[PDB]
């Protein structure tokens, strides 16, 4: 039994305000194995959807992978992920107005949990 | 060629270094750009 | 791309065997980056909950973010936690008697993985 | 608050190519923390299922613990483990014949994360 592993894990947390725009939250190696990505919102929305997603360093290569409406306000995307030049995780709202219900503005977390590139050889 | 010196520098590929071509991904390319000391980005793709 | 991320993160397991009361089982430090706690119930419980969640190294701040009946046997939380003074994760039996159906007795198991607040800087 | 945790957390990515068989991904030492075991299928396979399971290095000890029909092409096991001698993270598929609708073979890559048996004392 013996084997090549990936010994170095990062998580990155970024916070927007929760209103239209694009925002680039997680930057990620090429080889990165992105095993976590969640996202909450922290606050009282009345309208609108975060949608996160992969995108490049430059180009406009959006293309979202977890869709979270007004109710839920918490999301965890269903599917894991080696990143190949896609080396910006992204969230965009298109659709938002002020707080709503609270008056206190809405936020939202994204917390990014991936593995280095480097691996190293273990047996057991 | 008219007294300038003509040169086969090789391809840029994986392994080593050559002119580049428009098959190195913009990423490839703008990683071993500054960004800093470059005006703006044009990439071999971008050029094409 | 460059940014700050947590690159120490713990793991800790904690057992208790499931019968009424509060038990401490994890200790979180300020800004503690919380990712993942899973509750398993090993044996064949009968009847009762578990209630984890989070309070204070005193006072008397429990919180409910989990409850398990007897019959899924296990549970993870859905959301993501920054440690915010909530330095205990607890977690309480309100109902239960003895083993049932088995004899030997039963057992809940406790696993929160957590990123420690320092950070460091990469770019990439 | 003191405590002792386990501070070292590896990653293992596995590919197999998805027709009919038995593949032993992952090795885990005794004392092991899998935290979180994922499936998935790349490609779009017609008919078929995966069954990923824990077994022995040797003997047929084989239990599936994911069972993955053709439509979702993604999962996640619901449960956390320690390893108590079943140090096999194994996957088979008993039904599956070539690529289908594609033309281009179809890959199944399963990432295990586990943290090591060894453990440190830290007080918060």
């Amino acid at each position: 039994m013996k084997q090549k592993v990936h010994s170095v894990s990062y998580l990155a947390k970024a916070e927007f305000e929760y209103k239209n725009g694009v925002y680039d939250l997680v930057a990620l190696p090429t080889g990165a194995e992105v095993i976590k990505i969640s996202l909450e919102v922290v606050g009282l929305p009345t309208a609108g959807h975060v949608s996160v997603g992969f995108k490049d360093e430059s180009k406009k290569n959006y293309s979202s992978i977890l869709t979270l409406p007004v109710n839920e306000t918490s999301g965890v995307v269903t599917k894991d992920y080696t990143v190949k030049s896609d080396k910006i995780v992204a969230a965009e709202v298109k659709d938002a107005l002020a707080e709503g219900s609270d008056g206190r503005p809405v936020k939202c977390v994204l917390r990014a949990l991936y593995f280095l590139p480097s691996v190293i050889e273990v047996e057991y | 060629i008219d007294n300038c010196p003509v040169i086969d520098a090789g391809v840029w590929n994986k392994l080593n270094v050559g002119m580049p071509n428009s098959s190195i991904s913009d990423s490839d390319f703008t990683r071993y750009l500054n960004k800093a000391n470059v005006s703006n980005i044009v990439t071999p793709m971008q050029l094409k």
